[PDB]
């Protein structure tokens, strides 16, 4: 209401709602994630049955 | 008075056609439509940049992708260099 002279804020209030849903998130990340953390599991589970044998040893 | 209601109608008369109605500009040589409401009603984005960012340019936000989904050829090489810093570690 500032703009008497408007003319344009409608189309871009429109242009503003039409591109309201701007873009979705990227939570592709659901196989490769876990693989870090499969090789995580692997190792830190090797070292830990070593090292709590190896202090009783 | 009269010497103020006469330039008071003179208000009436010159600047009557200018902006108080569109009777274009009898003074002036110069027209007064051809500059504002058409060469200067784009003056505002003749100052500032067209068809990008008054159009604004809503774009979808480029994509980025994670380690291209192949750990086996990485993550036992990261593993086998885990092993040459633990060394030095």
């Amino acid at each position: 209401s500032v703009l008497k002279n408007t003319s344009v804020i409608d189309k871009i209030e429109s242009y503003v709602k039409q591109y309201k849903p701007v873009k979705i998130d990227a939570s592709k990340q659901l196989q490769v994630i876990e693989s870090f953390e499969k090789h995580a599991m692997t190792n830190a589970k090797e070292t830990e049955s070593l090292v709590s044998k190896e202090l009783k040893d | 008075q009269d010497l103020y209601l006469r330039e008071l109608k003179d208000t009436k008369l010159a600047p009557s056609t200018l902006q108080d109605a569109e009777g274009n500009v009898k003074p002036w040589n110069p027209p007064q439509k051809p500059n504002l409401p058409e060469l200067e009603l784009q003056g505002p984005e003749a100052l500032k940049a067209y068809t990008e960012q008054n159009v604004e340019t809503a774009h979808v936000a480029k994509e980025s992708e994670e380690g291209e989904s192949e750990p086996i050829e990485e993550d036992w090489l990261v593993l086998d260099d885990a092993e040459e810093t633990k060394e030095s570690h």
